[PDB]
């Protein structure tokens, strides 16, 4: 959204200032939508997930979900993509 | 509260009404971890809501403890509780420290009634009901069968007097009706699924897939209570030939997708093995041959030789065994099986195709689905162990879907392993002579077995105990006694314990044989634990089922016999 | 065979019936006895092979009825095998090759532990036997199979046959105030066997 | 007539079976068509759900609707890729239970059958006729025949005067196919009591020729028929399928038989930090300790790297591990893994084997009285590993003849008239007991080992395993011999035998690593130190050192360099295999020196 | 027939004679011990179960495989320590 | 960089997925929106929802009308050119006509795989006999498509009647070969 040793020093400023860069554009006038968001077309409004690994209830901005390891939701996919993309969740 | 049969639209109309809006997710549902009966209500209730856009939360579970934790940690968002395959016994409302003045939203003098912000219903086949959900809470929502009009009429009675209230005589009475009702032991009444089919042909949604889960769920009781299931087979049957197309001459197509009723058998997995194993792998089989000693094994192959079958084409797999054997075996079965007293394997089942594939019968999808939960892959082990066994509750789910083939035949396969190792632990403890008779029940304690790690899990000693049941205990001509079975775990020093109900000679329709066995286990345990400094951890869902340390194994035995309550 | 053998001293009659018309040797008849009973292979997880049967040796002075017990030994056993210390070879134990008349291709024959196999092969006089000869069967005691790389041939057989084996002491007479190591010639190889 | 309906039937199965929303047959057909591979492997479970009847015919006559089922492939394969080609083979899969090689009799005649066995010989391909061109001597008539390969076919024998047998075949009009023979020995364990193993003749047709090499253990699907070559017929199993769990061709040319999805399971497996000590405790997991040798085990199935100088000069890549010891040690148990887990070895006693058994024979055919060569135990192990057990019974002229095998990699033959020099690149795995069964430190080294310098110095690693009584270790290997007896991790700590030999197979066919100048440097100083060692303990001693260190002990360390870089798939060797290859040769070759 | 099966046995009592040989044997000369010998116990052991056609290898069996292998390592000794052999091993016997 | 390797100067088949569902259907409805709250879009129109009556064809957008067939309240109509018969005299023409593509529309593909996927209870046919037929088609143009590339040029190339998932399964390999060769032929001048 926006190991590290490996990356020489001049590298990681590069990374640091590139991603202060892409946090400044997405703030924007693009603000609705959300850039650094998926690519791939929406295609079900709903959506069956599992959770992946086990968290406390996190309270995101579209609700509060209590991420118990091993447990299902029926939802709408818009509210939980961030969550799939760090990888709490699953699409199954 | 409870709701009759009619009432089962309400509920669900009520359900609808309150948590349903697209904003956000109101409803949450907590299942039985190791019962296939609510895995495929839950299945059920999970279509029907995907269908109508109801966003919700499942939660597998395994014991009290687990569902004190998470009732704790619900959000206060969630208007509906959804609890399927437990609940009815236990007091909800004072297990789960409900306050029903905390839980009031509006409360109108005129009505006399009053609006809370959560709604517990409770889908549960075990009795007796807990008098106090039934009738004195208004929070707890209780789906009944039945069982509280047909039967329950004095003791709701009682209980409603004794909340009412020379009194001292009608008190005492009062009270010792009650603790009559509460002597009784534990059983199950109906499958759930039936229930769920019920209100999903009553709103108007019953199709064939429906219809294969509810046949699943009843079906998963065959073994054990059977007689809920030659009860409900009639509803079923019915059912089957009201959905299924009056033509079939039709040919195959690759979408085609059949629902008979043909013969089925009592043999373990006859359609994904060879004809010799599922005879050799089966409890009936075995029960009435005695296949753990070299004589069984002499009689089941005079058996085949008799029948016309060479060894050789028995052995064969299924689908490749000669084809006039095959057609036959109907014929050959029904004049032979009667001489080695095994003609109770005759029976009429459900047979599901899809167009192409090969054929399965009910029970082989059960047992297929009941592997996947068993072996699909201090308290810190314990928590890992239950977290273990939920992950394996999914698999089991997914195993559901017809575009999952290969889970369900990874679990044919699990489950003929696994049925391997129960029949060679059965021989051990037979052949050992492990089982001590006593006057009030038979023990059964397994210390050094080779494959101890198996039994950790309750539905595996479950498979174990009524494999021990069938065997020289159904039979023999000797009198009924309940079983306790135990297994040990070196990894935490602890026995897992198992009461046993007895079963009549199976397919033996008689007065006797059709009054039900309880279990009364649960009452002498619970009875024990309280006397004794026991350190027994009862929060198995199924009460019978108890977990002991080493140590305290040969008190709680001296005390259970001197007990008199078994 | 099933109510001889719940009394309660079958163990032990047994043990009595093994060779009656010998005197003594209680323990030579238990260690003839547990040869002949054998033990159980097993294979560990289709890895680990085991051997399951029972090699005894018969160390005696010379009017000690060793080669009657051998002979006593091949009568009872299901297959039994009767070879003497110089009258056996490295070829004739275990497997040998030859040109078949016939065809006048090269084939292999089986030698005694092959007419062995699930059974007993009785070796007398064996403190006499070429050390060629007795080198030979060392794989076999303990792998249960004979390799071979003769002459083309690239095949390994299967030998599950126990060895009772009958020998003199040095000098003819055992000598009690000397070690085991030092009454044989035989070496820790064949020995720990 | 009932021909065509047939043909019609096995078409409609090809154009009409759907498990889901994919035609399998169909596009598995235009699939082969695309890379000129005209042929069809059908699954016999699809055709008995399909329509049972159609495998009633297919298995009640084998010989005679097979060839009805070729002509319907095809068809449609025509019709797939021509719009308006060869008859197109038919490969049969199956899961019936396999009948044991000896089980096969008279009962079987001319039936589907399934087995396994042991491929011990392959023919040089023949070419049989599918479509002749004739004509008469007289008249000089022109006809045609077509043939299939199912036998229950000859030239006419009246012309269409003109005598018997009129017509001669026009072969620059005629079309041919290929056809191997292959001999088959049933599985040790399976032969029964004291009987030797037993063969059959098999052949096979276009598609499944060069599949499979001696020595490798194979499952077949075919027809068990008989040919006449009085009122007896030999038989024979007519190939339709072959399946083996080595990837012979991948083996013989360039990487194959890796799927994108296999391949990226082994880059996974070499990304693991501790897959060193993986494959460690994965080999002899019923062995208790030897740590040492294990990892040398690796070390030998892992190998170098052979190069090829401009000169033409070529440095061996394979290692070659010898165990000394005292009885009991688990050596032999060593061996017998190691030949199970490799893709390619063969397991040779000592005492039971010859000059000729080892290396290559000199053959006379009784028929054409023509000298010919066949392989023996190296040849049979080319590109794996030989285990010779009991090294020291083997005579001294039957282990002099493989020397130049073991360093120069080379079978040089000058015998009846045959003059060659064959090829074996195997790594030799070795036991051997002391001169004395037993190791005695009493006496010098140069009295327990009857090896020659020559022999030893062609050994990368000699290790001397000394039995020493302990009583902790000692009730340690009784708590674990007692836990075998009586009693799966499989957790990130060990991988089964099939997924260890796939993985060196991938890492052998993939990766050839390099020394880095720094490992050059460290290992030329090591190697001026270790020979300075062995003058010290020489001036010390009178007696010649009988454990060698000569160049070829420099290049065995580098062998080893590359190996243990080759086991993680780097293309460089750095220092930190060099470490641990000097301490392997520390623990092994100089430990057996030092004595 | 029968292939009696090993499930419970005292693992430390095997597992102390075999230690003991093993240092009693260190000695010069005296019969070679090694992993084979414990496993000629069970092996001893399984058959004695097999004489009674039993399932299941019992204590019994395993005492008088211990006991056989003990005896016959004791008589091969010299006559000199002999004794103190047998003193020493009489535990087992 | 901002934009995957995989998608530079192409199409994901989700993407043609997308494109494809913004194209008008017809559909029945099995509610009665018309009034005798209200719709209010703004990527299509909105007036024929608001004026919906029950059994009474209407068209809106394809991913709406999928919308609508998972609550079972809309009935999809198939597209004309769906049907047996159909097919049959476009494989047909196909068949006479080896060197021209038929006059399928450029979605065809694309929307039987959805309305077979969502909508198998809308058809008049059985679904196996159109698959079966959508599957003979396709055959007969991946032939002519292989017979076509080996026209390959530095100049232009014409692929008429060529459906959309064709040319996305294509652009790749002629693109590329055929930018080779402009290079090779630009660097002879
Ligand atoms: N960890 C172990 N160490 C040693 N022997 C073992 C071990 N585990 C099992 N064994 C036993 O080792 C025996 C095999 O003999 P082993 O391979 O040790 O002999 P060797 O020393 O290589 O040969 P030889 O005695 O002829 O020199 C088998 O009986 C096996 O049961
Ligand atoms: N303990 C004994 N009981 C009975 N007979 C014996 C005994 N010891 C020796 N003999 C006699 O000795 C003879 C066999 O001697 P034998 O065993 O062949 O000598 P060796 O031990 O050199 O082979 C037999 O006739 C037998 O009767
Ligand atoms: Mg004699
Ligand atoms: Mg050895
Ligand atoms: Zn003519």
């Amino acid at each position: 959204n926006g190991d590290t040793n490996n990356l020489s020093h001049q590298e990681q400023e590069y990374l640091k200032e590139y991603c202060d860069l892409i946090t400044d554009l997405k703030s924007g006038d693009l603000v609705d939508i959300d850039l650094s968001g998926s690519l791939v077309p929406p295609s079900d409004v709903f959506i069956d997930v599992r959770v992946l690994k086990d968290a406390g209830e996190i309270q995101t901005e579209y609700g509060v979900f209590n991420l118990i390891k091993d447990s299902q939701f029926f939802v709408r996919q818009s509210d939980v993509e961030r969550l799939i993309q760090q990888g709490y969740l699953q699409k199954i | 509260m409870y709701y009759g049969i009619s009432q089962f639209s309400e509920a669900y109309n009520k359900i609808l009404r309150n948590s349903s809006s697209h904003s956000s997710c109101q409803l949450v549902i907590f299942v039985s971890c190791l019962n296939i009966d609510a895995l495929c209500a839950t299945k059920m209730l999970s279509l029907l809501f995907k269908k109508q856009l109801v966003q919700s939360q499942i939660v597998p579970i395994f014991g009290y403890s687990e569902l004190r934790r998470h009732y704790s940690q619900l959000d206060d968002n969630i208007n509906s509780l959804l609890l399927v395959g437990f609940g009815g016994v236990i007091d909800l409302e004072a297990f789960l420290e409900i306050d029903p003045q905390e839980y009031v939203i509006d409360t109108d003098e005129k009505s006399g009634e009053q609006s809370f912000r959560r709604d517990i219903y409770v889908l549960d086949a075990h009795r007796p009901w807990n008098l106090d959900n039934i009738f004195g809470s208004q929070i707890i929502q209780c789906f009944d069968d039945g069982t509280v009009d047909d039967t329950l009429g004095e003791q709701k009675e009682a209980y409603y007097k004794l909340l009412e209230l020379q009194r001292k005589k009608q008190i005492h009475e009062y009270e010792g009706v009650l603790e009559e009702y509460y002597s009784q032991g534990t059983t199950v009444v109906n499958s759930i699924s039936a229930q769920i089919y019920s209100l999903l042909s009553a709103i108007g949604e019953t199709n064939l897939s429906n219809l294969w889960l509810n046949i699943l769920g009843t079906t998963s009781l065959d073994i054990a209570y059977a007689q809920v299931y030659n009860r409900l087979y009639p509803l079923l049957q019915d059912e089957v030939k009201r959905l299924t197309p009056s033509s079939r001459n039709s040919v195959k197509t690759p979408d085609t997708l059949t629902l008979n009723i043909q013969p089925d058998y009592y043999l373990f997995l006859l359609r994904h093995s060879s004809l010799y194993d599922s005879f050799y792998y089966s409890n009936y089989v075995n029960a009435k041959l005695s296949l753990w000693n070299e004589n069984g094994k002499k009689r089941l192959h005079k058996m085949f030789a008799r029948m016309g079958i060479p060894l050789s084409t028995a052995q064969e797999t299924w689908l490749y065994m000669d084809h006039s054997i095959k057609r036959e075996l109907g014929i050959i079965f029904d004049k032979n099986l009667d001489r080695y007293g095994l003609q109770d394997i005759i029976r009429d089942g459900f047979v599901r195709t899809l167009g192409y594939r090969g054929s399965i019968s009910a029970s082989e999808f059960v047992e297929a689905l009941t592997a996947l939960l068993e072996v699909g892959n201090s308290a810190q082990k314990l928590t890992n162990l239950r977290k273990r066994w939920v992950s394996n509750f999914w698999l089991s789910w997914d195993a559901l879907d017809d575009r999952k083939v290969e889970l369900l035949n990874r679990g044919i396969q699990l489950a003929q392993d696994l049925q391997r190792a129960i029949f060679n632990t059965g021989v051990a403890i037979l052949e050992k002579k492990l089982i001590k008779h006593l006057r009030i029940y038979r023990l059964c304690v397994l210390q050094d077995g080779p494959d101890l790690d198996l039994y950790r899990n309750p539905l595996t000693l479950l498979r174990l105990g009524n494999w021990l049941i069938e065997c020289c205990a159904e039979s023999e001509d000797k009198q009924l006694l309940p079983m306790v079975l135990a297994s040990i775990d070196e990894n935490t020093d602890t026995y897992l314990v198992a009461g046993l109900t007895p079963r009549y000679p199976r397919g033996l329709d008689t007065i006797h044989t059709k009054k039900p066995i309880l279990n009364n286990f649960s009452m002498a345990f619970q009875q024990i634990t309280a006397e004794t400094d026991a350190k027994v951890r009862i929060d198995n869902f199924e009460s019978s089922i108890i977990e002991i340390r080493r140590e305290d194994l040969s008190p709680f035995l001296e005390k259970l016999t001197l007990s008199g309550l078994l | 065979f099933r109510k001889i053998s719940r009394d309660r001293g079958i163990i032990d009659k047994i043990i009595s019936s093994m060779a009656p018309s010998i005197y003594g040797h209680r323990d030579i008849k238990t260690a003839v006895a547990c040869s002949l009973f054998g033990g159980v292979p097993k294979n560990v997880n289709g890895k680990h092979s085991i051997r399951g049967d029972i090699n005894v040796l018969l160390l005696g002075d010379p009017g000690t009825a060793k080669s009657q017990i051998l002979k006593y030994v091949e009568k009872t056993a299901h297959r039994a095998v009767f070879a003497t210390g110089q009258g056996a070879s490295a070829v004739g134990l275990t497997a040998s090759v030859r040109k078949d008349p016939i065809t006048k291709e090269w084939t292999l024959e089986g030698g005694a532990l092959v007419l062995a196999d699930k059974g007993v092969c009785l070796i007398d006089e064996f403190d006499k036997m070429n050390d060629q000869d007795r080198t030979s069967i060392h794989e076999a005691m303990e792998q249960q199979s004979i390799s071979i790389s003769k002459a083309g041939i690239v095949t390994t057989l299967q030998a599950r046959c126990s060895i009772i084996a009958a020998a003199n002491p040095n000098g003819g007479r055992y000598n009690s105030t000397l070690p085991l190591a030092q009454n044989v010639s035989l070496t820790e190889p064949i020995l720990s066997r | 007539d009932d021909n065509t309906e047939i043909i019609k039937s096995f078409k409609n199965f090809i154009l009409e079976f759907r498990l889901d929303s994919q035609f399998i047959y169909r596009d598995q057909l235009r699939n082969n068509i695309l890379v000129k591979n005209y042929s069809l492997t059908v699954n016999m479970e699809h055709l008995i759900g399909y329509n049972e009847d159609i495998y009633k015919k297919l298995s009640d006559e084998p010989s005679d609707i097979i060839p009805l089922f070729e002509t319907a492939i095809t068809q449609v394969a025509k019709r797939i890729s021509i719009l308006s080609l060869p008859t197109f083979q038919l490969i049969l899969n199956s899961n019936a239970n396999q009948i044991p090689l000896r089980d096969l009799d008279s009962e079987h005649v001319s039936k589907i059958v399934r087995l396994s066995g042991i491929i011990i010989s392959t023919s040089v391909l023949s070419s049989r006729a599918t479509y002749l061109s004739i004509m008469c001597r007289n008249c000089r008539h022109t006809t045609s025949i077509t043939i299939n390969n199912f036998n229950s076919v000859s030239l006419p024998r009246s012309c269409l005067n003109c005598g018997p047998d009129p017509y001669i075949i026009i072969h620059e009009s005629s079309k041919f196919i290929d056809q191997q023979f292959l001999k088959l020995q049933e599985i040790p364990e399976l032969v029964p009591v004291g009987e030797m193993p037993r063969n059959l003749t098999m052949t096979c047709d276009r598609y499944l020729t060069n599949k499979v090499i001696p020595g490798t253990r194979v499952t077949i699907v075919g027809i068990y028929s008989i040919y006449n070559s009085v009122a007896i017929r030999t038989p024979y199993i007519k190939i339709l399928g072959i399946q083996s769990d080595v990837e012979t061709s991948s083996i013989w040319n360039s990487v194959t038989m890796f799927t994108e999805e296999e391949e990226e399971e082994f880059l996974q497996l070499s990304r693991n930090p501790k897959l060193y000590e993986i494959l460690t405790n994965s080999i002899a997991p019923s062995i208790f300790g030897n740590e040492d040798i294990k990892k040398a085990i690796v070390c030998l199935l892992m190998g170098g790297s052979k190069k090829i100088l401009p000169d033409g000069m070529r440095l061996r890549g394979d290692i070659n591990v010898l165990l000394l010891g005292d009885p009991g040690t688990a050596k032999s148990q060593l061996l017998k893994f190691v030949e199970k887990v490799s893709p390619i070895a063969v397991y040779t006693s000592g005492k039971g084997s010859s000059a000729a058994g080892l290396t290559a024979s000199v053959q006379r055919d009784p028929m054409t009285r023509e000298f010919y060569l066949e392989g023996g135990a190296m040849v049979l192990a080319d590109g794996g590993v030989v285990c010779i057990d009991e090294f020291d019974k083997m005579r001294d002229e039957d282990r002099v003849a493989i020397h130049e095998a073991m360093e120069q990699q080379t079978i040089s033959i000058a015998k009846a008239g045959i003059t060659t020099v064959l090829n074996s690149r195997t790594s030799v795995l070795a036991a051997a007991n002391p001169i004395y069964g037993r190791y005695d430190d009493l006496k010098s080294p140069g009295d327990n080992i009857d090896f020659q310098t020559t022999i030893l110095s062609r050994f990368d690693m000699i290790f001397i395993v000394k039995d020493d009584h302990n009583e902790e270790r000692d009730i340690s290997i009784a708590n674990h011999v007692i836990n075998i007896h009586t009693g799966q991790e499989e957790n990130g700590s060990e991988i089964s035998i099939e997924k260890m030999k796939r993985y060196i197979t991938y890492c052998r066919l993939k990766c050839a690593p390099r020394l880095s100048p720094q490992a050059a440097e460290k290992l030329s100083s090591n190697f001026v130190t270790i020979r300075k060692q062995l003058l010290i303990n020489e001036l010390e001693s009178t007696e010649r050192s009988s454990i060698p260190i000569t160049i070829r002990q420099l290049e065995a360390i580098i062998r080893i360099t590359e190996s243990l870089a080759k086991l993680e798939l780097s293309p460089i060797a750095q220092e930190r295999h060099v470490d641990e290859a000097i301490r392997l040769f520390q623990a092994s070759t100089m430990d057996a020196a030092s004595q | 027939k029968i292939y009696p099966k090993l499930h419970q046995m005292d693992m430390d009592k095997v597992s102390r004679v075999y230690a003991d040989l093993r240092r009693e044997s260190i000695s010069t000369g005296s019969f070679p011990i090694t992993v084979r010998h414990l496993e000629s116990i069970l092996r001893i052991a399984e058959s004695f179960a097999k004489m009674r056609l039993s399932e299941f290898v019992s204590s019994y069996d395993l005492d008088r495989a211990i006991k056989v292998v003990v005896d016959s390592f004791v008589d091969a000794q010299k006559v000199s320590v002999r004794r103190q052999l047998r003193r020493s091993f009489a535990i087992y016997t | 960089m901002s934009l995957p390797a995989h998608l530079q100067q192409t199409f994901s088949p989700e993407e043609i997925q997308f494109i494809v569902e913004n194209e008008p259907i017809k559909i029945f409805p099995r509610i009665t929106t018309r009034q005798k709250t209200r719709w209010q879009l703004i990527t299509t129109d909105d007036k024929a929802l608001n004026n919906m009556v029950a059994m009474r064809s209407t068209e809106v957008v394809l991913w709406i009308a999928l919308l609508l067939k998972q609550q079972s309240k809309c009935s999809i109509v198939a597209p004309q050119w769906l049907t047996t018969k159909e097919l049959d005299r476009k494989i047909q023409y196909e068949k006479t006509h080896p060197d021209r593509f038929s006059e399928l529309p450029w979605n065809w593909l694309v929307l039987a795989r959805i309305l077979f996927n969502k909508a198998k209870d809308d058809f008049h046919d059985p679904i196996h006999e159109l698959r079966g037929k959508i599957q003979d088609l396709r055959e007969i143009r991946q032939i002519k498509v292989l017979k076509g590339l080996k026209y390959l040029n530095e100049s232009h190339l014409q692929l008429d009647n060529l459906s959309l998932l064709e040319i996305n399964e294509l652009r790749p390999f002629i693109t590329e070969i055929m930018d080779k060769l402009r290079e090779i032929h630009t660097a002879s001048l």
